[PDB]
RNA sequence: AUAUAUGCAUAAAGACCAGGCU
């Protein structure tokens, strides 16, 4: 819920940054929910089901953003448990990734807990008919963090393979569609103002990036809200998922930078890669895949053949209630 | 309501428009007046 | 003549009155094409028409100008003719509601007391002197027929709840809907909702109350455009309550209706043929746009230095209270704010110079704000004066005019120390402290009175039992210290309809009313013959037309009018029975519609007793029952007899409509403000009355015709233009993509 | 708004009569008489489009445009996207579905067929060749052309319209 | 170009046509019937119906608009009227000239003195020029007093 | 500069045709034109104006001259141009017509133009000669017994506006 | 019905489109300003033919404004309602006071008492209909009308039929 | 059911006569 008076009343974005919380890469990262969505869906279907992958939402989108925007590196873990395959942050790169954004100076949290406040301050917690006066203008005054959130398990398919993403939901359009819940999504994202030539294009790989993270779960509205490097909400817009590549490529200003569509080989890339994925891992072995500067041409996979190594992975990768659980379906 | 209409002839489509001294008027209302009959053809009988 | 409260908004806001594209009517020689259903409205699409059936159903029953229609089926006919000319002239898609004034609450019923007591006493008049007119030229050897003596003026009083002909209405607007639903192929995916005398409420109410239940569902679409007709000026603030942009209200015209008078020769013995051409002569109609106000007020309000963000919802919030403070039905006018609309001229500008000191809103949701308002009504004392100088000075000023060119009152106000003197002269108590507390207590019940007012109109009926005890009201500076005072309200029950009757009826028009009762006004033993005088007092204030003054009268008393009300129930039939109980509205849906299915299914197939609609395909939300008296077997009949050459109407089997019982959602606390996915229209106003409302260039050249025909349009404006909730603006990257892209072309 | 190329005809002091438009006594107006003007002014017979002709030509002149705008490339739709403008787009579709199902003969051979055949007002031709005709009485019946031309033969040129036509 | 839209085409004159107003084209161009010789009506503003100013006939004051056309006083252009004559009247630019063709032709049968037979006659026939022509016509005539029974259908 | 200081202007004609006086606009500080819109300015100078003495006996009693502004309130005409205009300044009074559009500003530039009209077709001889004062000046100026000192030679050289600003010998 | 005509178009050219590809935007000015458009004289206009080359002739430059004017010659097919003829029809509507049908753009009116006794309107039928014995008139049912009155309003024609004769009624 | 209207913030005289001006 967001009118026009809002836009139009610059609402400060940087407000309470000084209380901000921050949640830990390594429990936010974990796989806990969807394995546990998994055991009531296992229990409540009483056979085994028929997808292939299991992961988060952001590990697919930055291994298919990869081609084309790689400024990050990322190493991930493989366990291939009962024909499943569960992707996961590598530890070591998470205590890693810690510790060198501990010292991030201040502006990258400035620009994060912006983007938090702009979600919370667009939001309400309950639909609008049943929500009274005091929720609504007490928005600016609530505690902003990471750490609360609601989170949707989609499955997906591509090629002849079946992956069940996990992804976090901001909000939905009105209510919730019990038929179609997918249709009524909504994610709300935050860039800076559009000034020249150098703003669109970092606003088109912008675009593309977060595209990739929305059309993995299938959301068709996305929400925009353009600020001044005074963290000061300039404006807002709306973006459809589906109508995004034909407005990028058809764009006037820059009608033909290139012949070759970006979103198409992405697309392409990444049933490419889940393929390799699907008949490079064989049953009950752990790998680690890799990508970082010095490559910038391929992607690297290695098989682990430490005992110990290939345990501490997989007790930190999968937790023991759902091996319990596992086993005692299996026994069943 | 863009409607023109001639009683005379019956006519509501062959209907020209003319940009001439407001004089010319006079005079052409005139000469009818004292039945004299100006008409004015936009085209060139031959 | 133009009344007061549309001539200024005329002046003000001339740019938002449009004409009407009234019709096409024939073409070919003989008959012609009846202009189908199905072609796009000239006017602009329109989803939701809101009818106040009264405000049709009574000017046809006494027409001013237009011969008097004879008998009653001829009426109902006449009826039946303007309310389809008015749907052809607007042409709804999804919803008609048929909404008839009800049993109203008990702050209208002293003033509908007295509009009814005038009424009887003028037509009583009336038929007396014309009698005499009849007699005298008797004498005179003139010729009068049989339909002119025994029959009497129509009594108006008959428009009221509870009585038969209001029953026979309700059935003829049925029977009606029936068959337009079951014979037009435009109306296959429209649900009519009719909600008549019986339901209890009061019209533009039960609008206002249905569109607050409409926005109360999650799923309702923003988009949705909405018109209301209706005679009554007053809706054009109560639009603006519904925060609804797409709005609009259709008018008869004003401007260009040259009414000219006539007497009874031009209704008695004028020809059949001008009959016919009165009848087919179109009356032009005006569209009323509420978003182009909306546009207006959002540039006029928007005064600079404010300690808090401007908002438009609560501006408008605020501007309808002191709309609904200057005039209103239920409170009588203050005796400093008075000719009407200038009033509003006043208090607006107050508001302008005491907005910036101020921190807070007047109004939130409906609810005042005690010490903001106080301090309005402190700075328009403080300025009471100078209004009261301004005031006496143009009735001095029109008295030396007429010099040159040609209980007691005596009150003299510009001396000082008025307010004693006016209080003994309203009160004839001479008692310092009787004086004192008697004006506390009126700014007590006062205040009371204007937050009844404006909870009615926002957040529904709050008390059905409150009246004003008194027939005046107290100057600006007697509203001191408000905060102290405290409101509440007791919700009630609303009374039944032979309750109203007895309430507003007079002693003179007690036909209708069934003779169980007629006793209790006739009888000379009767223990409440005293709330109907023969003659009472009329106290004039300073005026000259004679319904405009104060009328003096007995004050109700409600507790012992019940009981005599009450010892008679006994005594009446089933029929009268069935007629003295409120219920519920009627939904009627046509065989093709979409929701027929569902709901013959969930119905009368499943045995359900209610089921539940939320956002369907029609917009309406509530529930509906099975109606146990349709039965899908029958046949429904006009209740009318068929007159010559009316639009011959057949018998209309049952089942090709379904009729159901319908309720609207629970009721909740209705906020101010737009909803999500509104999308706006397109900008009307280009960088002229923009800024001649806010400065002084041309805004006081005055343009004497105010002819609506200027604009003549009125076709892209009312849509909901554009496909983006948010316009445009600065530095966003579609706004970057066309601003440059303009620039590139130009 | 637009003007064609017969015109003139001003005031004369004797009126003309016979103006109204009326099929039944063969008469179609100044506007569509029997000789008509081209572009460099010679004389013409009046072209009348039967449906199965004005169905070809519509088809032709859709394709011409197809070709014109997009470049060398069916459905009704498609033909009613090749041209612009709401008012425009409307009218064409809907002289589309209104002509598509009506149209006698549907394909070029038998187009070819009906030239032929066809080879007098071309109001007859055109009326002979827009709807279905089965018997004399009611070809007849229907517009009174053919009930006087003291050259009539229906007989044959019927048999010919149900069998060697399209039935 | 301050002048309002018209969808009429615009273009120029290029031909004057000059002649005599019909009594039918007279009858058919005006829009009112003038006879009454009063102007108001008991002087109350609302001219007589019918009379010298007729608001059929057209607009000069911006206050009431032209019941016609229905524009105001700058685009009207006014409207003509009709009113009939008892008797016949002549027209006093044409009292010569109507004499003339009264010593042309004759006054009982309605026929020309002289016809083609006469050769003068039949040489100023050819003149294309009509004003010579008739002139030359009027000079012949004018000299024969006495309608020519034989045939020509002459009265004698 | 609004229409009340020179140069100004008076009206601002919209592109639909509507107009905006100046003189009732007091906030056009403020006011930006568009493309395609028309602005009533003030007579500016070299504006080409027909100018005519009454009665017009031929074609050289109507000429195009620039515009000049200049304080006073009569008009100022050159000294060789009285004779075609034949006009003294007893108490003359002279009219002046100003187009109001491209093609006749054109039209006056290259047809109607006072140098255009110095060599007359009735009779192939000039109409416009060094008359008055300056012709009995010159007289007394070209005598064989005039003779110039140095610096008033430089006074009468700089007066020239044409002078190549080689000093003679 | 349809018929070829041959027609003339007046065209204004703005002196800002002066370029060398003004030939392509008269010609789409002509396709825009020609086809769906109705006149008096001519009737409901269907399309153009061979539009992809016309030729628009040389400009005229109006004193004064500098605009261009061009007289465009062209073939078109048009259609134009008769008086008296018959034509099969697709109905849309369906009402006791009379039902609708469409020829082409064309909407043509038959009003009740121009429909045979026998043929009688039912509400109670599923859509509603005209019905008698052996006889069916739904809505989109194919009709045999014949049109008996023609009227402009410069924009549309509108012509109304009748069904009182033989050999006229449903296909 | 509305409620009366008790209101109006620019209209353009033109035609003749006489006396002067260059
Ligand atoms: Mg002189
Ligand atoms: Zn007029
Ligand atoms: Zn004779």
């Amino acid at each position: 819920y967001l009118p026009d008076g809002d836009i139009d009343n610059s609402i400060d974005l940087s407000v309470g940054s000084k209380h901000f919380l921050l949640g830990d890469s390594v429990e936010l990262s974990k796989l806990d929910p969807i394995l546990l969505a998994l055991k009531e869906i296992e229990k409540e279907s009483g056979a085994k089901t028929k997808d292939r992958i299991i992961t988060w939402r952001g590990i697919m989108r930055k291994l298919l953003t990869l081609p084309y925007d790689s400024e990050e590196d990322f190493v991930l873990d493989v366990v291939s448990f009962d024909g499943q395959l569960f992707i996961q942050f590598n530890v070591p790169y998470l205590k890693s990734k810690d510790v060198q954004k501990q010292g991030d100076t201040e502006f990258h949290k400035k620009l994060q807990f912006s983007g938090y406040k702009f979600e919370k301050m667009a939001t309400l917690p309950k639909p609008w008919p049943e929500c009274t006066r005091k929720e609504i203008d007490s928005r600016a005054k609530s505690k902003c963090n990471n750490i609360e959130q609601y989170g949707a398990i989609v499955r997906t398919g591509i090629s002849r393979i079946k992956i069940l993403i996990g992804g976090a939901v901001a909000c939905t359009a009105d209510y919730y569609d019990e038929n179609d819940p997918l249709s009524r999504y909504i994610e709300l994202k935050t860039t800076r103002t559009i000034n020249q030539y150098k703003d669109m294009i970092a606003f088109e790989k912008k675009l593309f990036r977060t595209w990739a993270q929305c059309f993995l779960l299938g959301i068709p509205k996305i929400i925009y809200g353009f600020r001044d490097d005074n963290c000061i909400l300039r404006t807002v817009e709306e973006f459809s998922t589906n109508d995004i590549p034909l407005m990028v490529k058809n764009n006037p200003l820059n009608e033909q930078p290139k012949k070759e569509n970006c979103y198409m080989s992405s697309i392409n890339f990444y049933g490419a890669v889940v393929e390799w994925l699907n008949e490079s891992v064989k049953d009950d072995q752990v790998w680690k895949l890799s990508y970082a500067k010095r490559n910038r041409q391929y992607l690297v996979l290695k098989e682990v053949t430490d005992e110990n190594e290939k345990q501490q992975i997989v007790d930190s990768a999968i937790p023991a209630w759902f091996k319990e659980w596992r086993s005692e379906l299996r026994n069943s | 309501k863009n409607q023109f209409e001639c009683r005379s002839c019956k006519n509501k489509t062959n209907i020209y428009q003319l940009h001439i001294p407001y004089a010319a008027k006079l005079l052409f209302q005139e000469l009818m007046a004292m039945n004299i009959a100006p008409r004015l053809y936009t085209e060139r009988s031959g | 003549g133009v009344p007061a409260l549309f001539r200024w908004l005329s002046r003000k806001y001339p740019k938002i009155i449009s004409p009407v594209i009234q019709d096409e009517d024939v073409d070919i020689d003989g008959e012609s094409r009846p202009t189908r259903y199905e072609d796009p409205n000239p006017n602009g699409e329109l989803d939701n028409l809101y009818l106040d059936m009264n405000g049709i159903v009574h000017p046809c029953s006494h027409p001013e100008h237009k011969p008097v229609p004879e008998t009653e089926d001829e009426m109902m006919l006449d009826v039946f003719a303007y309310t389809e000319n008015v749907i052809m002239m607007a042409r709804p898609r999804k919803v008609i509601y048929i909404a008839v004034d009800g049993v109203a609450p008990r702050a209208k019923m002293n003033q509908q007391r007295s509009r009814r007591f005038r009424s009887a006493q003028d037509a009583k008049d009336a038929n007396e002197k014309k009698a005499a007119e009849l007699k005298e030229m008797e004498k005179k050897g003139e010729i009068i027929d049989d339909a002119i003596k025994n029959k009497k003026t129509w009594d108006s009083n008959a428009i009221t709840p509870g009585t038969p002909f209001m029953h026979r209405l309700a059935d003829s607007l049925r029977y009606w809907a029936a068959y337009k639903l079951t014979t037009d192929p435009g109306w296959s995916g429209i649900e009519v909702i009719i909600s008549d005398a019986s339901v209890p409420g009061q019209g533009q109410h039960k609008i206002m109350s249905y569109v607050r239940s409409l926005r109360s569902s999650p799923k309702h679409d923003p988009n949705t455009t909405h018109c209301i007709y209706g005679l009554n000026a007053n809706l054009i603030f109560l639009g603006l309550a519904t925060h609804e942009p797409h709005f609009k209200i259709l008018r008869e015209d004003v401007f260009a209706q040259d009414k000219k008078s006539y007497s009874l020769q031009d209704q008695l013995r004028m020809t059949d043929i001008e009959r016919q051409e009165l009848k087919d002569k179109k009356t032009p109609f005006l569209w009323l746009h509420l978003n182009i106000l909306r546009e207006y007020l959002q540039i006029e309000l928007n005064v600079p230095g404010l300690s808090f963000p401007f908002d438009l919802e609560k501006s408008i919030d605020d501007w309808v209270f002191i709309c609904f403070f200057c005039g209103n039905n239920f409170l009588p006018h203050l005796p400093s704010l008075d000719v009407r609309d200038n009033s509003i001229t006043t208090l607006v500008t107050i508001w302008k110079q005491i907005l910036p000191t101020m921190k807070g809103y007047l109004t939130t949701d409906g609810y005042l704000n005690l010490p903001a308002v106080e301090r309005l009504l402190a700075e328009l004392a403080k300025k009471e004066d100078y209004i009261f100088r301004k005031r006496y000075e143009d009735e001095k000023r029109s008295l030396e005019n007429q010099k040159r060119r040609k209980k007691n009152e005596e009150i003299r106000l510009w001396e000082p120390g008025y307010r004693k003197r006016y209080y003994e002269t309203k009160f004839h108590t001479k008692d310092p402290q009787k004086v004192k507390k008697i004006a506390r207590n009126m700014v007590q019940k006062y205040i009371e009175g204007v937050s009844w007012v404006l909870l009615y109109y926002y957040q529904g009926c709050p008390s059905w039992n409150w009246y004003y005890p008194y027939h005046y009201a107290p100057f600006a500076a007697d509203f001191v210290n408000l905060s102290e005072l405290k409101i509440e309200f007791v919700e009630g029950t609303p009374f039944r309809p032979y309750e109203q009757l007895m309430s507003v009826l007079p002693a003179a028009s007690s036909h209708n009313l069934p003779d169980v009762f007629r006793s209790l006004m006739s009888d000379a033993n009767s223990e409440i013959i005293d709330f109907y005088p023969e003659e009472f007092p009329l106290d004039m204030n300073g005026k000259k037309v004679i319904w405009q003054a104060i009328p003096l009268l007995p004050f109700i008393d409600e507790n012992r009018l019940l009981k005599a009300v009450q010892s008679k129930y006994d005594q009446l039939t089933e029929d009268e029975k069935f007629r003295n109980t409120n219920r519920s509205e009627i939904l009627v849906l046509g065989r093709s519609h979409s929701h027929y299915p569902t709901l013959v299914k969930e119905l009368y197939e499943e045995g359900k007793d209610s089921y539940e609609f939320q956002v369907d395909s029609s917009g309406v939300s509530g529930v509906a029952i099975k109606l146990q008296s349709f039965d899908r077997s029958g046949v429904l009949r006009l209740p009318v007899k068929q007159l010559e050459g009316y639009r011959h109407y057949p018998d209309i089997s049952n089942r090709d409509f379904l009729m159901v019982e319908f309720k609207q959602l629970p009721k909740s606390h209705a906020k101010s403000m737009i909803l999500s996915g509104l999308i706006p229209h397109l900008r009307r106003l280009t960088q002229e009355d923009k800024d001649s409302i806010l400065y002084g260039g041309t805004n006081f050249y005055g343009r004497n015709r105010f002819s609506p025909e200027e604009n003549a349009d009125f076709k892209q404006y009312i849509g909901p233009h554009g496909k983006s909730q948010y316009l445009p603006r600065q530095g966003g990257y579609k706004a970057f993509i066309q601003i440059h892209s303009d620039e590139a072309k130009g | 708004v637009s003007t064609s190329t017969v015109g003139a005809r001003r005031r004369r002091a004797k009126q003309q009569v016979d103006d109204e438009e009326n099929a039944t006594l063969l008469r179609l107006g100044p506007e569509f008489a029997l000789k008509q003007y081209d572009h460099d002014g010679n004389e013409h017979d009046l072209i009348a489009l039967s449906l199965s002709e004005s169905r070809l030509l519509i088809r032709e002149a859709l394709k011409a445009r197809s070709r014109a705008r997009n470049g060398g490339v069916i459905d009704d739709d498609e033909l009613a996207k090749v041209t612009s403008g709401a008012v425009a787009n409307g009218v064409v579709k809907k002289t589309l579905d209104y002509l598509n199902t009506f149209a006698r003969f549907k394909d070029e051979e038998t187009c070819t067929a009906v030239d032929q055949l066809l080879h007098l007002h071309p109001f007859e031709i055109a009326q002979l060749s827009s709807l279905g005709c089965e018997d004399v009485d009611e070809a007849i019946t229907l517009i009174p052309s053919l009930a006087a031309k003291k050259e009539v033969n229906l007989q044959r040129i019927l048999d010919e319209l149900n069998r060697l036509e399209d039935p | 170009s301050q002048f309002p839209y018209s969808s009429a085409p615009l273009r120029s004159v290029k031909e004057v046509q000059f002649g005599l107003l019909s009594p039918e084209e007279i009858r058919a161009i005006s829009v009112v019937k003038i006879e009454y010789p009063e102007i108001m009506d008991e002087s109350r503003q609302r001219p007589r119906e019918g009379g010298l100013n007729d608001p059929k006939l057209g607009s000069i004051d911006r206050n009431f608009k032209c019941q016609t056309c229905g524009e105001g006083m700058a685009e009207c252009p006014g409207h003509f009227g009709h009113m009939e004559l008892a008797k016949p009247v002549f027209h006093i630019g044409f009292i010569p000239k109507i004499k003339k063709v009264c010593e042309c032709i004759c006054m009982n049968c309605g026929k020309l003195l002289l016809d083609e037979t006469n050769p003068t006659m039949a040489q100023a026939i050819r003149i294309r020029d009509p004003k010579k022509r008739f002139n030359a016509v009027w000079q012949l005539c004018k000299t024969k007093m006495v309608c020519e029974a034989d045939s020509r259908g002459g009265c004698g | 500069n609004g229409p009340n200081e020179h140069p100004g202007a008076k009206y601002v004609i919209r592109d639909n045709g509507d107009r905006i006086d100046l003189r009732y606009h007091k906030r056009a500080g403020d006011i930006v034109l568009q493309y395609g819109w028309k602005v009533e300015r003030h007579l500016m100078d070299d504006d080409p104006v027909l100018f005519n003495r009454q009665p017009s006996l031929h074609k050289m009693s109507m000429m195009a001259h620039r515009v000049k502004v200049m304080p006073y309130s009569t008009f100022r005409l050159n000294l060789s141009v009285t004779s075609p205009y034949n006009a003294d300044f007893d108490g003359d009074e002279m009219n002046l017509h100003v187009p109001q559009s491209e093609e006749t500003r054109a039209e006056l530039s290259q047809l109607c133009a006072v140098p255009l009209q110095i060599v007359s077709p009735q009779s192939n001889k000039p109409v416009m000669g060094i008359v008055q004062d300056t012709l009995c000046g010159v007289r007394k100026m070209t005598l064989r017994d005039t003779f110039i000192e140095y610096e008033q030679v430089m006074n009468m050289l700089f007066w020239v506006p044409s002078w190549d600003g080689v000093v003679p010998q | 019905m349809f018929f070829l005509k041959d027609l003339s178009l007046i065209l204004t050219l703005h002196p800002s489109y002066f370029g060398p590809q003004m030939n392509q935007y008269l010609r789409e000015k002509l396709l825009t300003d020609v086809e769906g458009t109705c006149t008096g004289q001519f009737g409901y206009i269907v399309t153009v033919l061979d539009g992809m080359n016309i030729d628009v002739g040389k400009g005229r430059i109006i004193p004064g404004s500098g605009s261009a004017e061009f007289e465009v010659k062209y073939r078109a097919v048009v259609w134009k309602p008769f008086k008296g003829e018959v034509v099969d029809a697709i109905v849309s509507n369906v009402s006791p006071i009379g039902f609708f049908a469409d020829v082409g753009p064309l909407n043509v009116f038959v009003s009740t008492r121009l429909i045979p006794d026998n043929l009688v309107y039912n509400p109670s039928n599923s859509p509603p209909a005209y019905m008698s014995n052996d006889e069916l008139i739904t809505k989109g049912s194919k009709v045999r009308l014949k049109v008996v009155g023609t009227r402009t309003d410069v924009n549309e024609i509108y012509a109304i039929g009748s069904i009182k004769e033989d050999f006229l009624g449903a296909i």
